[PDB]
Parts: structure tokens; C-alpha cells; sequence
């Protein structure tokens, strides 16, 4: 998931927004 | 806080900033 992918790859705004409530 | 590698607590801070009043879910796998 994002926790693993965001450390090894550039995290985007869209990726982050997907985890907002 | 965006368009960079976000390891550990750096991801938590980015979600806090991005999501604002909505809050967020932080879920390691």
C-alpha cells in the first residue's frame, strides 16, 4: 500500500488524498 | 510534503497537511 510505496517511490498529491477520510 | 519520498513519520505529516479537517487513515501493510 501507500506506506510501502511512498517510501520507495515519489508520492503524489493524488496518492495522499486517497487516504483522507 | 508532496512529490517526494515519504518514509516513516514523513508520510504521516504529509497526510495531516493534505487532509486537513477530514483526517486520514494511516495503514502499514
Amino acid at each position: 500500500g501507500i506506506v510501502e510505496q511512498a517510501c520507495t517511490s515519489i508520492a503524489s498529491l493524488y496518492q495522499l488524498e486517497n487516504y483522507c477520510n | 510534503f508532496v512529490n517526494q519520498h515519504l518514509c516513516g513519520s514523513h508520510l504521516v505529516e504529509a497526510l495531516y497537511l493534505v487532509c486537513g479537517e477530514r483526517g486520514f487513515f494511516y495503514t502499514p501493510k
